[PDB]
């Protein structure tokens, strides 16, 4: 049920970087995998989301057109590819699970409309 | 059948004691998987509990409280999943049971797995052998941190465990009551095994033990049961897009070919009672309902008690009555307590008035329950709900009832349009003047054999017939909701307006 | 971009009762959640559906709704309750938005 991040580091402006998040059972839990960033000394900012079922993707306005979020179902891992990074993109990037389904009463499986699990976070610095 | 719902009574006293055992007999007869909490409370000393003998799995918690039955027959019970916990910590709670009455022996012969939660055994004056059980074996490997408060105060002599019990760990005096150890004995790192040897290890997907090494031979399924095979997850409906013919739907702890009658299908493949965020319910010609993503921003829907802002609201009052104006479908429940029509002086909320109940004249569906413990005395019937067609019972009052009417002054039900009670029971008790309960064709409304009507203390049927309050001759088969030709369930001859004619 | 949170900062002693109100876009109650983030650590979920307690979360955390306002209430503050508190909202069209953050500082 854990979330493990990887592939974060020092990137040259206008460059590119690929962030990896490995989740246990992403493609059959029916949940979304989101990337949420926190700039140093600022608050949480949502970046992107990917649906398990159809690979449907969504992005924030700031990252729309530069970041692409994809999933590899076979290895069960979500990837965030970042292109043309700027100073604002320097942040700690968390990968989180949203919308997981939980057994409730009467045998009903209900989606959790929140981020129940978060990754530890990976620092991305653009210099 | 095979699966049944539980109860959410907790420690509360039964609403209708005179029918309490009967709801239990209607809820658990022939049921193997309790998709909820198994609550056995306030049972008289000589209650016949034979209807519980088929239960093998409880998805929520097991609570045995305030009982005088000397034995509770749950020997078949194999696994408690602990999806819901009593007091947020316990999956098994045995409290205040007790010639002398009270539970003498737990006799949980097959209980070998508790996935989440702990054990609370308190204040059972005649219980024996509850401290001898190695509860660490029953608890799952990831549930080791579960608490275990087992009181030991006893008001009777406790006979020694049977000689056949090698480790003196027994559920009862009988030799058949010896505890079976699964976790601890395992050679290697096996979660569960059937025997000491490494070959006797259980498959990874097995829970509670196994008859052999394969995933078919599991005594219970750790995650999901796909037609006798234990699986980590149900087979995917699509395999990234093309349909997967072997794909299944996730319902409870099982994989099913289709979602059940009263449930909603999701695109990802889960069977649910409430659609996810930004999803709408889409019905079909055959009547199956599915949860679909809103193509445009979701249309405003009407929420009742237990849902969204009204989640902690207990009753429909003059504060929230106008939220139901023109509302054809209510997502949630409607409850009418004495506080509704008496008002709350502290909150300064005005008492509900009969005429305001005409916001419910367009209502056709309630996805939750209809609970009425108070009605205006001017109104002789529930005619504000005369257009209500279906109570789905996806949320049940106390976990068991989708339609409850108690303490009312109504002379007849007048629920002309009511045709479906999707889930749960109907309880009609202590309505002194109510005369048309028996004339209603309740079996037509009910969709499951488990579902039944529990009635008591209403107006005697002989009294009602003697007064001449009975079904109209024009009503077909004697089924009506009230006096006159307007209240017939089916017209025998002809229909003009809402009234039967010839 | 960010829904309003008041107060921006809050100071109280252990045992005190503290309220945080988050003015967000009008939506269904199930779309508002409350998260706690200790410094240097990932956030953890407290209130998923604007009133419902997440598993393993102490009962001293409560959620309520008053119109467009969503309120996180701590009945009895504890030494482990000093952290930043965020309100998150999900709108139609897949957008996830966050509050600016409320930091509770010990006295
Ligand atoms: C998995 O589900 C199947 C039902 O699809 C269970 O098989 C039934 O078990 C009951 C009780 O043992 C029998 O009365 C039925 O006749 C069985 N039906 C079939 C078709 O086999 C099976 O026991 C379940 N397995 C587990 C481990 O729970």
């Amino acid at each position: 049920v854990q979330l493990v991040e990887s592939g974060g580091g020092l990137v040259q402006p206008g460059g590119s970087l690929r962030l990896s998040c490995a989740a246990s059972g992403f493609t059959w839990s029916g949940a979304y995998i989101h990337w949420v960033r926190q700039a140093p000394g600022k608050g949480l900012e949502w970046v992107a989301s990917i649906y398990s079922a159809g690979g449907y993707t969504d992005y924030a306005d700031s990252v729309k057109g530069r970041f692409t979020i994809s999933a590899d179902t076979s290895k069960n891992t979500a990837y965030l590819q970042m292109n043309s990074l700027r100073a604002e993109d320097t942040a700690v990037y968390y990968c989180a699970r949203y919308g997981t389904y939980e057994l409730k009463s009467y045998g009903s499986w209900e989606s959790l409309p929140a981020f129940d699990y978060w990754g530890q976070g990976t620092l991305v610095t653009v210099f | 059948t095979q699966v049944c719902t539980g109860t959410d009574m907790k420690l509360r006293l039964p609403a209708s004691p005179e029918t309490h055992l009967d709801m239990l007999r209607h809820l658990y007869q022939g049921c193997q998987v309790v998709q909820g909490n198994l609550e056995l409370t306030y049972l008289p000393t000589n209650a016949s509990l034979s209807f519980l003998q088929d239960i093998q799995e409880v998805q929520g918690y097991v609570l045995i409280a305030h009982n005088q039955v000397r034995q509770v027959p749950l020997q078949r019970l194999r696994i408690v999943r602990g999806t819901q916990l009593f007091e947020d910590n316990y999956a098994l709670a045995v409290l205040d049971n007790g010639s002398p009455g009270g539970l003498r022996e737990l006799q949980l012969r097959s209980l070998t797995e508790i996935l989440k939660g702990g054990v609370l055994i308190q204040r059972n004056p005649q219980l024996c052998y509850q401290d001898t059980i190695l509860w660490k074996d029953i608890f799952h490997k990831n549930n080791q941190l579960a608490l275990t408060l087992i009181d030991t105060n006893r008001s009777r002599a406790c006979h020694p465990c049977s000689p056949m019990c090698k480790g003196s760990r027994c559920w009862g005096e009988s030799s058949e009551d010896c505890q079976s150890l699964t976790r601890t004995v395992c050679a290697g790192g096996c979660a569960r095994c059937k025997g000491p040897l490494p070959t006797d290890c259980c498959h990874e997907q097995c829970a509670a033990g196994c008859t052999g090494p394969k995933h078919s031979d599991c005594l219970a399924c750790l995650h999901f049961n796909h037609s006798g095979i234990c699986e980590l997850h149900c087979p995917a409906l699509v395999t990234f897009s093309m349909p997967n013919p072997e794909g299944r739907y996730t319902f409870g702890a099982s994989c099913v070919t289709a979602c059940p009658y009263n449930y909603l299908s999701t695109d990802v493949g889960f069977c649910t009672l409430v659609c996810p965020l930004h999803n709408q319910e889409v019905t079909a010609e055959d009547g199956t309902q599915r949860c679909e993503k809103c193509s445009k921003p979701c249309a405003r829907v009407c929420y009742g008690l237990g849902m969204e802002h009204l989640r902690e609201v207990r009753a429909v009052t003059s504060a929230n009555i106008q939220e139901f104006a023109g509302c054809k479908k209510i997502f949630g429940s409607l409850a009418f307590l004495p506080e509704s029509f008496d008002g709350d002086p502290a909150s300064n909320t005005a008492p509900l008035q009969p005429e305001q109940l005409q916001v419910f004249e367009t209502l056709e569906e309630i996805t939750g329950y209809l609970y009425i413990s108070a009605w205006p005395d001017s109104l002789p019937d529930l005619s504000v709900f005369q257009n209500l067609q279906v109570i789905r019972g996806r949320i049940l009052h106390n976990g068991a009832y989708s339609l409850t009417l108690q303490g009312l002054g109504i002379s007849w039900l007048g629920l002309r349009s009511l045709r479906e009670l999707g889930s749960g029971l109907a309880l009609i008790h202590h309505n002194t003047h109510l005369c048309f309960v028996h004339t209603v064709p309740w079996d037509q409304l009910f969709r499951n054999p488990h579902q039944a009507l529990l009635h008591t203390a209403n107006r005697p049927e002989d009294e009602c017939v003697g007064e001449g309050l009975a079904c109209h001759q024009l009503c077909a088969r004697g089924h009506c909701w009230g006096p006159g030709p307007t209240q017939c369930v089916n017209c025998s001859q002809f229909l003009r307006g809402q009234e039967c004619v010839e | 971009i960010q829904m309003t949170q008041s107060p921006s900062s809050l100071s109280a002693s252990v045992g005190d009762r503290v309220t945080i109100t988050c003015r967000a876009s009008q939506s269904v109650s199930s779309a508002v959640a409350w998260y706690q983030q200790k410094p240097g650590k990932a956030p953890k979920l407290l209130i998923y559906s604007a009133s419902s307690l997440y598993s393993g979360v102490p009962s001293r955390f409560s959620g309520s709704r008053s119109g467009t306002d969503f309120t996180l209430t701590i009945s009895s503050l504890q030494p482990e309750d000093f952290a930043t508190y965020y309100c998150q909202q999900s709108e139609w069209g897949g957008l996830i938005t966050f509050g600016q953050g409320t930091k509770v500082e010990i006295k």
